């Protein structure tokens, strides 16, 4: 879940 | 969006650009989405399974730029949020991809048609258009993978479908990908979608009608060659969009 503000965390990119 | 070109909202009226609130912080973009029908956008499960709460979502139609607000634009609250009950992410497959959100403006109506609004209309049960069909895609996403920021103003580019067959050769994707998906591409590799573009259209003209074909997914990186963007396939799931609609 993070604490983020990040924009689409689970797209194409990307941590996770 | 990694290449294709600036549009504007008028070219691609069933965008919705969905924010969350904070917390926070208060508010930054989410994911795209697409409108199906006067109440009702859709988009993918990966973009809320975090934050599972309709509360702190708003969706913009009409809606041009990332950050200011663009003339023509509409406000919504998310009465449901409908999460696929079957989502699951591998390493970087997304499987059950979809998600509902019931619109609701304040005052408190759906959405009214007008040049910076319209739907999208849904393939019939199983049509999907042959390989090699040209496609479009739409978001707010990175221009670059690397990128940190977002473009404010939104992008569309177009892409190809790929035949099953090829998008599972393990040279691609290989068993990453189900009947329940769809690969489109840029045969030269170089246009695509990216973050922040996920929950957006994949729009095909497909027997008479522009139509939500697909819903972006996953792919490994962006515009990486004999990586395609993989979209949820929307003929594949009228009967969960029915039920809950
Ligand atoms: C840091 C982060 C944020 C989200 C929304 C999801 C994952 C997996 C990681």
């Amino acid at each position: 879940a993070c604490s983020r503000y990040e924009v689409d965390c689970r797209g194409r990119g990307s941590a996770c | 969006i990694i290449g294709g070109e600036f549009t504007t909202i008028e070219n691609q009226p069933w965008f919705a650009a969905i924010y969350r609130r904070h917390r926070g912080g208060s508010v930054t973009y989410v994911c795209g989405g697409s409108l199906i029908s006067p109440c009702w956008v859709i988009s993918a499960t990966h973009c809320f399974i975090d934050y599972p709460k309709k509360e702190d979502y708003i969706v913009y139609l009409g809606r041009s730029r990332l950050n200011s607000n663009t003339q023509g634009e509409m406000k919504f609250e998310v009465e449901n949020l409908i999460l696929h009950k079957d989502y699951s992410a591998d390493t970087l497959a997304h499987h059950n991809d979809i998600a509902l959100l019931k619109i609701r403006s304040k005052e408190g109506r759906c959405a009214q048609p007008s040049r910076t609004i319209q739907t999208i209309a849904l393939p019939s049960m199983y049509n999907d258009p042959q390989f090699g069909t040209s496609c479009e895609i739409t978001g707010f996403g990175k221009e670059q993978s690397t990128d940190y920021l977002y473009p404010e103003q939104l992008k569309m580019t177009v892409v190809k479908l790929i035949s099953h067959r090829e998008c599972q050769q393990p040279h691609y994707y290989g068993s990453e990908v189900t009947t329940k998906m769809l690969c489109a591409a840029d045969p030269q590799w170089k246009t695509d979608s990216c973050q922040g573009d996920s929950g957006g259209p994949l729009v095909c003209s497909l027997q008479g009608r522009m139509t939500l074909t697909g819903i972006v997914s996953w792919g490994r990186g962006c515009a990486l060659k004999d990586k395609p963007g993989v979209y949820t396939r929307v003929s594949h799931f009228l009967p969960w969009i029915r039920s809950h609609t």
